[PDB]
């Protein structure tokens, strides 16, 4: 009892003033010692326990408590003695046996007692990393037969469980001690290390083993040396990536220098003989090295060593070089189709990363890429990069910034479509992350466009195609595309708010999206853990036993993120969510797609109707559950927009009734209220039915009816364009910008024909091209 | 821990200095010298209840292997359906078994279904 | 869990309720006890109504 210690001592004194009997006083002192141990009084607790023990040692609980107290203090002999006494008094325990075994192993005893105790502990606890470590220590503290039995135990443990980083490291160390470099290389080249190379220590040990093997075997001779050099380059790239993900500028610079000398040694053999996949591997590794150099430059700029005004150009040049590195070539020789595919995927991933980082460095503008291409992309920029990276430690022929493969950048800007096509192949190595998802979302949102992440989602998780229209979300496994898009929108908004809040503490020259390795926390820890649990449940990364809690968390989070009828959210937040949903949905035009979107809009309006009635009488709306938005200036209470929202809901209901079959109610609501959403939906339905008609053979009458439908759609689009030109507010009122309407008008003019239309138009193309 | 001057239950030192656990229950249950209990501890449903209570895996899979080696001279269609549903519930909750016994359970279930 | 309070008080029911959260062994023990009691209650059946067919008085 830590608190009320004065009252505790008063009660103790009052009990001792009337207590008697030797055994009763002994157990009272033991209780006082327990209270002192609870209130953090190890000295008094040990003193009272010893006083109770001296009066006839007994009680296995008291014995193990005295042993724990002695182990906490610092009496190993008395601790192990009390532990042995408690274990002998108790009917064969397990924790006491394990503690005794570990204490004897730490004290280093090579006797029959220790052997029997370790055997009993291993029989009581199957496997156990501590038991395995104690067994390894006991087998290594012997000799030649000890080394043999240790190797046998290591092989048995590896056969029992392959995913064992500690067992792999112990086997590598034993091979290096016994000069089994060939066996170490054979164990390292196994294709099962894709799940074990996530740690920096294992990759560094693999790199050291490969370097030792190369130094022992001198030069090359067969394809085994080429494969070993390729695996060493891959392990070094992984080492540099992990050091960049970690927070250590010195370790990052050391890994960069290691990768540089490895690339130099690889090019020294490439320029000699063996011209196959080694050149492509060297190209991808040089691109990855440029990417890592740019990442290290950004990391040191964030850590504040050199100002951003002198680093926003070298990093851009590095990213441009990594993007414009020679493309991978087809090398199907030596039977390495999977290797060629992996190299192509790595090259695509490097291209996508370089393009994304260059776009973030250029921010919303795109002239920075051309400026870096036409100015900083030269020998002066190469020398500046070399001085900023290695200074004067290495030479020009040893490094790559200045000599070896210079001048190869093509005059082109990485477009969003090229970035998406590169990500389509990039999302196959180590899948994707929420950081990269928010990166892509922000990149696609800062240009008044929507992210076409449908292909990315189908690539990372091949399930549930096309955005569906549901009423509730409670399936943690099969995640919906619409819910994923809403979650991405929310995370992008949160990241934008975090960047706007953090930009007041550093320089504004920093990119809009920080890199994934050097920065993994740019949003809310709740959504971070949610995405982590989702990725674990998807890729089977979670341990066998932790899944129900993650599923329950996902179910409780989705039912609040997708909103309901009455929960306690805000009408402004619901309107923003509906606008984002409409913006993400209206890009895909189809019959069933438009039907599902109209159904979702009707459901949203029906859910908002109980909340829209409170605004009519001016009622205060409480704060929402999800704290992903701030109440500063983005979220507020609607004043006069309730009437516009009700009119939009009535228009949506009228369009739904017209689609169904309630023409009377549709025309009644149209005569009541009028808007542009109904006209847009009617034009979309007309274009869809015209395309469905044109899909088949059309005689004269069908061709004239198709031309009439096209003329009606063109008249609707002309009315929309006239309403937009009369006042510049349609692009802000409708969820889609004026670019969508312009593209629709262009498609209509292209489908009308060129010089063979049976019906002459009666309008003029405004802010568009003339096709027919 | 408080006071021990009047033993309410006459328990000697052999019972006072012994911390009882959970395996001792099964120990004395198997050590029951009565012929009735000895025969009841060797059937099917009693051992199933014991394994469900103990939440074991090694002895459970060993007894299942012995059952599969013996054959279908004890299990039936309803028994196999209940076992499959229990295994599915356990796999949905947490942990799993072995691929060999899993595919054996699946093949026996589909064989009983096609029968 | 977390332990910090160990001072006893009157009525052993409070100490029993406090120790119930300290170890789950007695928890599942009393759970199995209540389960067996419910088993016996369900197996008894309509004995309460069957008694009325021969319940005495004197």
């Amino acid at each position: 009892m830590r608190r009320s210690k004065a009252e505790i001592q008063r009660y103790v004194e009052n009990a001792q003033n009337s207590a008697s009997s030797p055994r009763e006083k002994s157990m009272k002192g033991f209780l006082f010692a327990r209270l002192y141990y609870e209130a953090k009084e190890y000295e008094l607790a040990k003193r009272s326990v010893s006083s109770y023990i001296s009066v006839q040692e007994r009680d296995p609980k008291a014995h193990r408590f005295l042993g724990q107290l002695f182990e906490i203090e610092g009496n190993v002999e008395k601790a192990v003695g009390c532990y042995k006494r408690s274990l002998e008094l108790n009917p064969t325990q397990k924790d006491l046996t394990l503690r005794i075994a570990e204490l004897i192993c730490t004290l280093n005893i090579k006797d029959g007692r220790a052997e029997y105790w370790v055997e009993r502990a291993s029989k009581l606890f199957p496997g156990s990393p501590e038991i395995y470590r104690l067994k390894e220590q006991l087998l290594s503290s012997q000799g030649e037969a000890g080394w043999n039995q240790l190797f046998d135990l290591i092989q048995a443990e590896l056969f029992a469980r392959p995913n064992d980083v500690y067992v792999n490291l112990k086997l590598v160390d034993l091979f290096l001690s016994n000069q089994r470099l060939e066996e170490a290389v054979l164990h390292c080249l196994k294709p099962e290390r894709r799940a074990l190379r996530t740690d920096i220590e294992w990759c560094s040990c693999v790199v050291r083993v490969f370097k030792e093997y190369l130094a022992s075997k001198q030069g090359q001779k067969n394809t085994n040396m080429r494969m070993i050099t390729k695996e060493l380059l891959l392990a070094q790239c992984d080492v540099v990536f992990l050091t960049l993900s970690k927070k250590d500028v010195q370790k990052s610079k050391e890994a960069l220098e290691r990768f540089d000398q490895a690339l130099l040694s690889v090019k020294q053999s490439v320029s000699g003989t063996d011209a196959s996949d080694l050149s492509v591997t060297f190209y991808e590794m040089r691109g990855h090295y440029y990417m890592h150099a740019g990442t290290l430059l950004l990391k040191m700029a964030q850590s504040c060593e050199v100002q951003w005004k002198a680093l926003i150009e070298p990093a851009a040049l590095c990213y441009l070089l990594a993007y414009q590195v020679p493309k991978p070539k087809s090398k199907p020789v030596k039977g390495d189709d999977n290797g060629q595919g992996f190299l192509e995927e790595l090259a695509f991933d490097r291209q996508s990363k370089s393009g994304h980082l260059l776009l973030t460095l250029s921010h919303g503008k795109q002239n920075f890429i051309s400026e870096i291409i036409e100015t900083f992309a030269n020998q002066c920029g190469q020398s500046i990069l070399l001085k900023f990276l290695f200074e004067d430690n290495l030479s020009m022929q040893d490094s790559f910034m200045g000599s070896d493969d210079i001048s190869y950048v093509e005059n082109r800007v990485p477009d969003l479509s090229e970035l998406s096509q590169h990500d389509n192949g990039s999302l196959r190595i180590h899948n994707g992350d929420l950081q990269h998802l928010t990166w892509l979302g922000l990149q696609w949102h800062f240009l008044s466009t929507l992210p076409p992440l449908r292909k990315w989602l189908k690539q990372i998780f091949p399930r549930v195609p096309q955005e569906t229209s549901r009423l509730e979300s409670n399936i943690p496994e099969s995640i919906c595309l619409l819910d994923l898009e809403v979650f991405l929108l929310a995370v992008v908004q949160t990241s934008y708010l975090q960047l706007q809040d953090n930009n007041t503490t550093a320089d504004p020259n920093r990119p809009r999206c920080l890199p994934l390795p050097i920065c993994k926390q740019l949003f809310t820890d709740r959504q971070r853990s949610w995405w982590d649990a989702v990725y674990s449940l998807i890729t089977k990364k979670a341990l066998p036993g932790t899944s129900a809690k993650l599923r329950s968390v996902i179910q409780h989070d989705l039912t609040t993120l997708r909103a309901q009828e009455k929960h306690g959210l805000q009408p402004a937040v619901l309107v923003n969510w509906a606008r984002g949903l409409h913006k993400t949905g209206y890009s895909l035009n189809s019959f069933y797609d438009q039907k599902e979107y109209m159904g979702r809009c009707v459901h949203y309006w029906k859910k908002l109707l109980p909340l829209l009635d409170l605004v009519k009488q001016k009622k205060s709306i409480p704060e929402p559950v999800d704290p992903l938005f701030k109440h500063f200036h983005n979220k507020d209470i609607k004043v006069s927009e309730v009437k516009d929202l009700e009119d939009e809901a009535c228009i949506a209901f009228a369009t739904l009734d017209l689609v169904d079959g309630k023409t009377e109610d549709a025309i009644i609501a149209f005569e009541s209220v009028k808007n542009v959403v109904a006209y847009w939906n009617l034009a979309l339905i007309y274009q869809r039915k015209a395309e469905e008609i044109e899909n088949d053979c059309l005689p004269a009458e069908e061709q004239e009816e198709f031309q009439e439908c096209l003329l009606k759609c063109k008249g609707f689009l002309k009315m929309i364009c006239d309403e937009y030109s009369a006042y510049p507010s349609i692009a802000t009122s409708l969820p889609v910008p004026v670019e969508t309407v312009f593209e629709m008008l262009d498609s209509v003019k292209q489908s009308l024909g060129e010089a063979m239309d049976d019906h002459s138009p009666a309008f003029m193309e405004n802010h568009s091209v003339l096709t027919t | 821990s408080i006071i021990s001057f009047n033993e309410a239950n006459e328990l000697p030192r052999e019972y006072l200095e012994a911390n009882w656990t959970l395996d001792s229950v099964f120990e004395e249950l198997q050590a029951t010298d009565k012929k009735r209990v000895l025969e009841e501890n060797r059937e099917h449903y009693h051992i199933i209840q014991k394994f469900v209570i103990l939440a074991d895996v090694d002895g459970l899979m060993d007894e299942f292997s012995e059952w599969l080696s013996n054959g279908k001279n004890l299990l039936l269609g309803h028994l196999l359906r209940f076992m499959t549903h229990l295994l599915l519930f356990f796999r949905t909750l947490g942990l799993q078994a072995k691929e060999e016994v899993s595919v054996e359970v699946l093949k026996t279930y589909i064989q009983r279904l096609i029968n | 869990n977390m332990f910090e309070i160990a001072a006893p008080n009157a009525s052993e029911k409070t100490i029993v309720d406090k120790l119930f959260q300290r170890d789950t062994l007695v928890r599942q023990s009393q759970l199995v006890v209540d389960w067996l009691e419910s088993i016996a209650k369900d197996e008894v059946g309509d004995f309460s109504d069957n008694i009325e067919y021969y319940a005495k008085s004197v």
